């Protein structure tokens, strides 16, 4: 875990966008989770 | 027995709050648009850029207005994949209150980190909220609509708030905002529902 | 249409758990009596007095078992008037997170405060809670729901946590307890009750 | 409001039970709330 009083253990200067690719995370569908109906 | 609860993308995937401290100021915006901003033009905002240099507040006072002007380019907000990150496109850093980031990363409850100028940081991880969602749903209703409080972010320009602060709450804070993920409430509610049939 | 929710004194007053880092210790502890404390003494608790002395742990590690030895005379409790203090007996201090304090005080919300040997302090303020509550009620369910989270208070001994600390978490503590408030939360149920009628 | 980081400001050498006194917590009955039923 990174330290909160550093952005730099947390943030980025790297494009959203091209993080978002370099994750699957447009190639990637919507999630699901089953839930017990009750 | 169990039935599948799956994320659906919403038509305007949040919406925003301004404040100048505990007073709320203009009218709620409704993000619709994958990358837009939260800005302190006094531009008439739109689909993509929430502009604050137009927005009254009769008891603004001079700490107010200053902090105002330094929101500038503010902040760039993104949402993909249902992930949702926020630039600091402003010369002043801003403040997160994101529950979500503080749940990994291991940080304290309710902790805002600060995101410099020319740094971005995803303060939503979808995939991480349908873990949590998927682990909560086994442990009940109440387990899960703690989840709700992840939905909600909290964000403030130029000067930020918490522990180890002078000011300790984001009601006292010049220039905030609030933004509600409405993919993952959507999500979060379906849930409830299934859960409560 | 108004209907008179009182807050009733419970039998026991409040139940506390014992924690080593994130493994609960021991059986839940409840408090019947006004004044008790919660030490690390070797004697076998009673009414007036939960030791943790003899609380094994069979994933205990040197680090909980030599804190374990700090405890001490503890932290002696006491309950009146829905009044709750905690009065650190103990040579070493104890850290609190008790919403209610954080609530007046202003202070940040989850913070942490140090209750130095020799000092108390009043952990519970029923009077300040029945004011959220009234207030509360007149806000709707979840606003009152959220006051359920004031009932439950957590404590360690000798190290502290939360933002500006090393440990982030409760979780990460050698030697804590969460207590549970039942007169508010009773309090609190009624009135969900009446409102739930 | 009291700093957190100071108990100086926010506790009290005082034995509860002599402030509870100060304060008429113990000759306080109860409190009460009314709650619309609905």
């Amino acid at each position: 875990s990174p330290n909160p009083n550093n952005p730099a253990e947390y943030c980025s200067t790297i494009p959203p966008l091209q993080q978002a690719q370099a994750s699957g995370a447009l190639s990637s569908p919507p999630p699901t989770v089953m839930v017990p109906v009750g | 027995d169990l039935q599948p609860v799956t994320y659906c993308e919403p038509a305007f995937w949040c919406s925003i709050s301004y404040y100048e401290l505990n007073q709320r100021v203009g009218e709620t915006f409704h993000a619709s648009q994958p990358s837009m901003t939260v800005d302190g033009f006094t531009d008439p905002s739109n689909s993509e850029r929430f502009c604050l240099g137009l927005l009254s507040n009769v008891n603004r006072n001079a700490a107010v207005e200053l902090t105002r002007r330094h929101i500038g380019r503010g902040v760039r907000l993104y949402y993909i994949g249902g992930e949702v990150f926020a630039e600091c496109l402003s010369d002043s850093a801003i403040f997160v209150q994101s529950p979500n980031c503080n749940q990994r990363y291991g940080w304290h409850p309710a902790t805002v980190c600060k995101i410099p100028p020319g740094c971005n940081l995803k303060i939503f991880n979808n995939q991480e909220f349908a873990a949590l969602l998927a682990q909560s749903v086994n442990q009940g209703f109440e387990a899960v609509y703690q989840l709700t409080r992840m939905c909600t972010i909290r964000m403030s320009f130029v000067k930020g708030w918490g522990a180890e602060y002078r000011r300790q709450t984001v009601t006292s804070t010049p220039c905030w905002i609030e933004l509600h993920l409405n993919g993952p409430l959507q999500w979060l509610d379906k849930v409830l529902t299934q859960m409560g049939s």
